[PDB]
């Protein structure tokens, strides 16, 4: 059904969007050891660390994402790299198309005779869960630069990006069944 | 002391994780290349290929597979989806299996405990095919009951 | 004191006995699950001919090419299909990498009881396919002649 | 003195840059070859469409699959055409083994300027892949701009 | 010293020329049994099946180079001949990629050196074939001149 | 021909059954150097090891499922394997369904009518097999966690799954033709 | 043209039997370093090796088949390799299979009624084929139970294994033409 | 659409020919450390190869085709691969194919009626483009027979093959275009 399809849609992507707001903004994407105050187990996120135990239990300091001291700088790949791991630029990116895709759903509602917002919202959540994965890869290869785990942040973004690729083709599915109404009535 | 999925030693978990992400994705974007165009369909209409979703992901399986399948894109945005698609392919599956030629010279016949966790999988699938089958079935039947009263 | 070859079958040598064993279960079993979730249900039929090809002889033919990585002129394309055949594209991967990845070396083994490959070394693959090439002619030939005789019987 | 991690685009590491380019070279040339061999004759043609495929667009996607280990849709059958494939396979055979005989140590080389594989060894292959399908839609996409624009021009 | 064939050198020279003649061996069986009964023609006649002597050495060829091709044994006969192909295909191609790799492993890039020769074999096959289909156009030519007087 | 492959289905069906219930009783099964008193031949089952030869042929002791000291459950994986080796769950298993794929071939030679009776008998047998194949890989992994050799019990478990799949292929196969007919007929009366 | 299929097949036919012939009665199968007397260049066959130079050229010495001073017996696998290879059972029996399809081919030349005779004389060669192909492994295969190269009736097999096949294809290809005019006068 | 591809065939056909000629003609083909006189930082083509920077800078001198001491004639390969990479036998075989296909193409816009010049241009250029081919990969063999780098005749030569193999696919296509008209006059008329 057409309200059905459209409900799915809707849902998924405010979950989708609810889902990797949370994880770009909690402090639970990494488990590992580490110092939380300028060897104990910390939980870690994309801007803070915090220990789980000990007297600094609690407390959370920024994530060093420019160390000069442990590498006193690299070659041009690897600041490259841990500039978008800093800036987090794709799981930001993520967020925007996602919330734009979001607007895009919301707003063919109230102008259900054009057809092509359908069809952007398909391909901003596409683009979205694009953006993820970049964001995913870039982040577990920048922790690279001896057992750590990942916390439900991370797997918070995993989920995002499956929900906006099944919304994505759920939006796909509802631009592919207006056109075909639309050439139906072309027929008659 | 290897596991019953130590055939998954060579490559790391956040590789497998990627691989299924990865995969997930080309199949959505060769499914959206391929039928979003209202110019791709012609007269419900067919579609002038047989790309939807179920036969995206099933090329993509099959290709990831060195398998194949009885479908080819042909349009330009479809076979750049699936050209690079090989690429990642092939770069992946020989790493794999030359990371694992490697991990089993650490000349020892293999045991069936190096490969029963896949013969696990295999049974397991299977199991899960028949039963969805028997669901589709039970399903059909139930319609063709109301149909008939 | 002598060394002593690899035998006539080393190329089984490296994967067990029971190894072996199981892959013929597991190919036995494969096929038949393909052809049940294939041709059972009566919604998949249409004198009447069913909407797929994937009857006990096709689906052996299908399991066994996907094993020695080849691939026939037919795929599945149900739901429970596509689950059986991409298990066993899985199953099959592993397998067969296991298998191939240290061969060379599994064939040229001297046991006391680099260089390149002898023909001595796969004598036995040749032997073999020579055997099914002259077993495949015995059953053209019979068959040619049971047909031959039912002709016959036909005209008289 | 630290080591040197391999670049972002290790995976072209086992072969010389030399092979690299003569590689596109032979690919391009099978290519147009196989076209030419297919589609020049007169007599192969029956508006007016001809006996196969092999167009220079289609001639490419074979020759890719071909190289790529895959395959698709199509397979030449005239005697030319079956030439050039053949010998296509012959040199992606030799090509393909001499390359991934050792990819994964070639993958993990540090520099001074066995483990598993970590994700930074291949993230370079997930950025061209996520590239592609970025790069796949946006022709997708300005394909369909120019339809709807000539469809407009069309009506109007 | 490699040679300019040194890609050849994991096999011993008797080994590749049995596998020449294994494949012509396979492939005129495949022809003999797919093609010799009365009654695997229905109604010049046509086949029930594609498997002629030259389908038959473009099969065999293809199934060698791990490529496969557009049709497949459909009858017993036909299907054991190429089960057993599959077979020898897999143990000798295997072995092949083993050795190389133990060849090559005696990490330094391979240079265009030691891949010349497969260079010059791919260059020597593009000109035979546009050689053929030439000498095909010609005699086409010369049938539809005489024919036209 | 339908009488014909009845009767095959059945004698399958009853040979499976039967070996598969000798192979869970007996207990030649391995053959391999050991002890049957709580290093000599010894012949063992799912249950049992017998002395074969020197002086105490004829004792049987029951297997200790649960070897080695210091009892460490760290990893679930090998105590989970122990005890399916130990329950023998899945041999078991097999030998119920093929109980069961026979009953069910029972009550629809009784029954004729009701055609969903042939496709649960082969759907039964097929389960069967696979839970052969199952209780064969959990078997040869437990022992592996000194020559051996596979005495006939377990080449009788062996044909019992290969007996059972020819079953099940039938009995499929009988699902269809039935399903076949009616529809024949069904187009005839119309 | 039916004549000239015929020709080729019979001209193939005497081909391969006279050349495989000469292959299995002379005596340069190899080329090696050994003694014909009771370490110097010497060509060998199947039966029989002689000396192509020093002091006791020409000299034929008959090949030790089953040697019991250098090998002093062995297991039963290369006990049976050795009996095979001594007795050349292959070679002799693809020698015997390409006289059968000329006796066949012949016979048919004088039985045009009958048409399985054609079908029976490419059975035959494409059977001596594959007996040349297992004589082939198992000579070389005995050979190796350091520089040696082959001579010149190693090579007249091989050439009459391949125009074995090629006889074998055209009479098939003579009973298929048979059988298709046959059921075109049928359908007429 | 003829015109244009005639004009495109043509442009194409005169920039491969321009460039590979060039390729020949200059020396930038490898920028490698040697001397020039009759180490150092120099580059080298097909024929001299000459010093850059220092203080013998311009001196060219030509290339020993025929390096190294003892003159060992024990394998014809490498008497072969050399010979080849001094006589510059397929990068000039190349240059003359292109020649060849731009003359022909010269002489189809004057006949405008034999369409067979046109597939005769066509086969230069792919035959040309071969030719190319072969040619980089003896320079290459002979040359690896000391950080070095390609200059831009190497390049250009490169670029050569490129365009010649897309005037070859162009001139390919505008055959079976003057075809397919021929054929559909012919069916028109009847
Ligand atoms: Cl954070
Ligand atoms: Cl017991
Ligand atoms: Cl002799
Ligand atoms: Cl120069």
């Amino acid at each position: 059904d057409r309200g059905v399809q459209m409900l799915l849609t809707t849902v998924g992507a405010f979950a989708a969007f609810s889902l990797m707001t949370i994880a770009v903004g909690t402090d639970y994407w990494l488990y590992s050891r580490g110092v939380c105050k300028t060897e104990v187990m910390t939980h870690s996120g994309l801007w803070r660390t915090c220990c789980l135990e000990g007297n600094f239990k609690g407390l959370c300091k920024q994530i060093d994402h420019f160390p000069e001291d442990a590498d006193y700088e690299a070659d041009t790949a690897e600041y490259f790299l841990r500039a978008v791991r800093a800036s987090s630029i794709f799981p930001i990116l993520s967020v925007i198309l996602l919330f734009m895709g979001g607007l895009c759903i919301a707003a063919s509602e109230f102008y259900k005779t054009r057809h092509n917002i359908i069809l952007s919202a398909g391909i901003f959540f596409v683009s979205a869960g694009l953006s993820n994965i970049i964001g995913i890869i870039v982040y577990i290869s920048a922790n690279a630069g001896n057992s750590y785990s990942y916390g439900w942040s991370f797997y918070f973004g995993a989920l995002s990006f499956i929900i906006a690729e099944m919304v994505g083709v759920l939006a796909v599915h509802m631009f592919i069944d207006r056109h075909k109404q639309l050439r139906a009535t072309a027929r008659a | 002391k290897p596991g019953v999925f130590s055939f998954l030693d060579p490559l790391a978990y956040e590789i497998w994780m990627c691989i299924v992400f990865a995969y997930i994705g080309v199949s959505v974007v060769l499914f959206l290349v391929s039928r979003f165009s209202p110019y791709e369909w012609h007269t419900s209409s067919e579609s002038t290929n047989e790309f939807g979703i179920f036969n995206s992901l099933w090329f993509s399986l099959g290709a990831f597979m060195q398998q194949g399948c009885d479908i080819s894109p042909r349009s330009l945005s479809g076979r750049i989806v699936g050209g690079v698609w090989w690429f990642f392919t092939l770069i992946i599956i020989s790493s794999y299996t030359a990371n694992l030629a490697a991990f089993l010279t650490v000349t020892s016949a293999l045991s069936l405990s190096n490969v029963a966790g896949v013969f696990y999988i295999l049974v397991g699938g299977l199991g899960l095919a028949m039963l969805v089958a028997l669901i589709e079935f039970c399903y059909k039947s139930r319609a063709e009951a109301k149909r008939m009263k």
